């Protein structure tokens, strides 16, 4: 339902309702036109969304980001009109910044300098521990971050 | 090489030994000990305060010929101030009141940053405390009993305690706490050696070699209730220390409340008092391993 | 950038990177289609946003809530394809909801039923006024309420 | 018809008269004032405390045979306290620290609210003996030289005052503040009648048939030198007192601190003890309208 | 007959119905009924302060015709005061804050003892108000469906409804509470209906007639992390509300924090409301049962 | 000759660049300095604390090899506090609540007297370590355009910095701040160069060499609307750094709190950081001038 881009990335098969989400996990909320169109149908899915940012080449870094709200979700790199790069999209190691620690005696939820820091314990039922208090967090607690 | 020391896990086996040898050497207090921080100034910023923790340290510094500025309690920012420690000084010893203080800080820092306690997360000074004074005991660590009691949740002590003995081999650590106050599964999935979770001391007493206390409190518990009817069980009394075999040691990292019976003091298992003797020149050593090597 | 609609409402001319907050005003962030292009060309002003809502017509009511963000903003009604209303935005003369009264000690700011309510004042240099404590505030505050 | 009384602009002009007829009435204390408020019961929710306030409209409700209920002082919603008082009680007078609180109150009530001050708001109640006691002692409110003197900035009775005489034609507001405390620009552009903003008594006093005084408060100054430096100005003085017309009057609505000289009370032109002896009759005139007409 | 409103155990089934129908007689407000405690005077002794349970009962007994003293607030002895509430009244109305404080006023007390609330102990005449509301709902206890919501340990409104419903004959009552929050043991062995505990109501929640919510508060769990983890699934919102079958009703003792979400209130399922509507009438029955039978 | 450092104007122009240039040696921190303190005992005084503050002074007493005694916080006269100091030390840092505290106790002690802050005052030692600052980084104080950012009324470094000026020449001094918080008329009549108070820093942040800012508080306003409404202009921003020459440079006295935003830090414009780490050498210097010429 959006036209095709000319140059940048596309996340397609986001969950219906999260492509606003996907925009704050990936920082971004300007100069570059973005197009979003949400609960679109999806053959496979029902429903999804679908962002496309011009000029800018999210990097596999970025992208894992996203697997933590959008795992069903595909990365394409488009160059003068071609998908250059179709990205298998993984459990990000390490997440700094997006997520904040529960435990209100976290160094890291009192100091604004001292940046939440998760590092993924197992990515089967995905465990998350910050790096600093070793606190646990799951998928749970995960969405409910940064969904709502 | 030993730099920033903010958990027991910086620690390899080879270090503690090292250490062991080096807190030997300087326990047989001779007046020729090496001067390795003479011309340098430690700063000990004890943001939560711990008088007989900071006084450790200081005397640590003194005796190394180092200098000693530092404070004690009271926006600033954590980052800001460790910033200001590095004009003033050549290492941080700091003692905060939140998780992971010590670890950030050492993330600021171009000094050593020393944690003496960060939360209820770690006090990795005092676990090599803590196995020095066992090591001295047994001439081992290698396939010992332990027994922690009291609070095992809470307890920064026994977090630094469990995760230093994963460089060694213990026959077994018994967890001996109320239901309420058990080590966290975090904690426990970081372990290679058995441990055996237990409610009652009088069950299991026999086979420790050591039995490390924590104090229990009341402001914890779902009613003042409950902490009265379980209190009593996780005391050090006199009577559990009959039990304990004849070539066994109570330790307990300082202050002391009312978690141990008084009478134990007399009895040669008591070993609470030797513990914190070793608190000086153990720390002496870590310090030389970090800046006399 | 955007595909045509079959039915619903399209906000076009909203000021570059402003679409956000339009949903926001709207209380839109579930069930039918969205579409956003962001940071588009613009003939008139440069940049632009547009948002596309199917299946929704908004009303008179809920449009004028864009002036105080995107007075430049229109508004479309459109059906079967064809655009058949071009809404003439006016400033509001009531604001419920939207913003919050800056006056700590403001019921509307303690008690979680006493919905802030600012009335419009003067249209010309534009100042509203709290129904509860009278406290005015200017364009300026109202929108850095808003867009931040 | 009066309903809910939440500002001074519930009143109008024909009602105002009326209520100053039915007080001269119930001034006269006769023992067979009409009991409309017989087999009813009125709440007084003070949230925010005062017993002068209070008393006055408990009071007023005895001579009018009604019953009291109510609370002074003391995390329930006020949507929810009004929720309740609506099944105790057939009318609420309330007083709150929040500004709007009577508003929001009658918005979620069944039952009438009177409004006994709501923050730095309003207290419409007492703009009603104000004006009462003006126009018993001049037989008129329009062509009054009026000046309002101390805080003009966060006095509720004031912002009541001003807003209750755009009923009326006064020939002259004086408002007489230290800088800090001038009336707010949103409440003087409301007003339909001549305003003078002045810093100084003394420069106008001649002129002035109604002297009204607020207190101001230190807690409000930059520094405690600036309020040390302005605040005797706005003394009501003995000397102040002895340059008014004869005929002229000194109000304030009570407690007083300092803000007047007490030798003033002396004096034929002190009027803020009459003003307080009012504040029954009008409040029971005010509850005649809402429930007996 | 009844005296000393102690525990929902002093009233039987009969007397219950009895009270049902006198409620719905002083429901429909006439303005003539009989004035039982004219000439009488009700202490309200709430050393523990309540405004709502205050205020309720004051309106009952002004409603019925009797002078009502009382204090609420603030080393003189328990007993003392009851001997001294007997010289001054016909009846005591007592909250405290320590459980058993209205059994043992009652047996110092010559004249009638109600517990409107002791410590965590019991609130018996909230029981008979829960109960009166479901009672006019669905023409009947017997053979609902209830569901306990929230804190089931510490609610003495809890403790009042589980005992009063043992004088009716409930299919089952559901006990949803975190871990931490169970009803005790003792409390559950006097029970004579089918109970079962279970932690996450949307497990359940379309099974029950009644759903009756209690807060939960932070202090009281092991730590502050805790309670925040489990907090939000015992908050009745507008989901749970929606998965309820069609004629089912939402209870909560007042007032609220943050456990029901307002928008609850807009459904025809929210009947807390209407709960505190009856508080009066229903204890006016209470009153009339004790004095004028 | 120097000996009581108590304002800025005990300075000057010559005995600054002396100062300049000893800061300089011994910040190229040599393991060769004169210990001019030697068998020395200088008492650090700090009536009213400063962390901060209290270790700069002690780490350059400590490369000076002196000896430190000292006090932060806690009706002893402050005269017999200095004739106190007097037999146990050489030399007194004090910092006091009170203004013209230090003057006073120069006035009572034989020893020297450094004014680490009085009241509101004057910080006459951040001054030259302010203008030090400067002048590394442009090779002159003369001829440079300042401006000093936030409260301008209340801020013992701002006045010792406007008075230290004057032993210069500045091209201009740019006041911005909210109208309240003004340089005070007393203050700036002093002045002997070019000053001109503005309101926005965005009117003139292109022309300035210099931007010094300090933190505006709260509890200072009329009320808490009136700092929300201004305080968001006095923020050093990264937009407002942007805007700065490329050469200039932004200073501040530690500690901040939330006035300066933290990306500003990344900058090469943030110079506060080093001006913090001049604070040893510059006070050694200071030093230096009173006891070893
Ligand atoms: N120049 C391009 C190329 C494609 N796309 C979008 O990015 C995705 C491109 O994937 P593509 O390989 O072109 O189509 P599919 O094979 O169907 O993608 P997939 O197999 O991953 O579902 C599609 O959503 C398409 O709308 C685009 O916006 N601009
Ligand atoms: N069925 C339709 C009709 C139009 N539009 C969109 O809504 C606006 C329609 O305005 P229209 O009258 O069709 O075009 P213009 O005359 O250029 O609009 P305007 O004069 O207001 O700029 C355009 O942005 C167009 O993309 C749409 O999405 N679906
Ligand atoms: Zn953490
Ligand atoms: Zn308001």
């Amino acid at each position: 339902m959006v036209s095709k881009i000319k140059n940048g990335t596309v996340i397609d098969h986001i969950p219906a309702g999260r492509a606003f989400a996907v925009l704050n996990v990936l920082g971004i909320k300007e100069g570059f036109r973005i197009a979003l169109v949400i609960n679109v149908d999806s053959k496979k899915m029902g429903k999804k969304d679908i962002v496309k940012i011009e000029d800018k080449e999210i990097s596999d870094t970025e992208a894992n980001l996203i697997t933590l709200i959008a795992p069903t979700a595909t990365i394409n790199i488009v160059r003068e009109y071609e998908v250059v790069k179709k990205t298998k999209l993984e459990v990000p190691k390490v997440v700094k910044g997006i997520l904040k620690c529960p435990n209100p005696y976290c160094i890291t939820s009192n100091d604004v300098e001292a940046i939440p820091t998760f590092k993924t314990l197992t990515e089967k039922p995905l465990k998350m521990r910050c790096e600093y208090c070793e606190t646990i967090i799951d998928e749970n607690e995960i969405m409910s971050q940064i969904l709502g | 090489m030993l730099k920033h020391i903010i958990s027991a896990y910086n620690f390899s086996r080879d270090e503690l030994e090292d250490i062991f040898a080096l807190t030997d050497k300087y326990s047989k207090n001779l007046n020729d000990t090496r001067k390795i921080l003479s011309g340098k100034t430690i700063s000990i910023a004890f943001f939560e305060p711990s008088t007989r923790t900071y006084l450790s340290f200081q005397k640590a510094i003194i005796n190394l010929g180092g200098d000693v500025i530092g404070f004690s309690g009271e926006g600033e920012n954590l980052a800001d101030t460790i910033r200001m420690l590095n004009n003033y000084s050549d290492g941080i010893v700091m003692r905060h009141k939140y998780d992971g203080a010590s670890r950030f800080a050492s993330e600021i820092s171009d000094i050593p940053v020393i944690n003496a306690g960060d939360g209820k997360h770690e006090h990795p000074t005092q676990a090599v405390i803590d196995i020095y004074t066992i090591n001295k005991h047994f001439n081992t660590i290698d396939g010992l009993v332990f027994a922690l009691l009291g609070d095992l949740k809470y307890a920064r002590t026994v977090n630094s305690l469990l995760r230093i003995l994963t460089r060694f081999r213990p026959k077994l650590v018994y967890l001996i706490s109320p239901q309420l106050l058990r080590a966290r599964k975090e904690i426990l999935d970081e372990l290679n050696y058995p441990v055996k979770e237990v409610e009652n001391p009088f069950e299991v007493i026999n086979e420790v070699d050591v039995l490390y206390v924590t104090r229990i409190q009341k402001e914890r518990f779902v009613d003042e209730m409950e902490y009265e009817k379980i209190k009593g069980s996780y005391i050090v009394s006199l009577d559990l220390a009959n039990k304990m075999k004849k070539d066994s040691i109570i330790l307990h990292p300082l202050p002391r409340v009312n978690e141990i019976d008084r009478k134990v003091d007399k009895t040669t298992k008591a070993k609470y008092f030797e513990q914190a003797s070793y608190g000086v020149p153990v720390r002496m050593s870590i310090l030389t391993k970090i800046y006399g090597e």
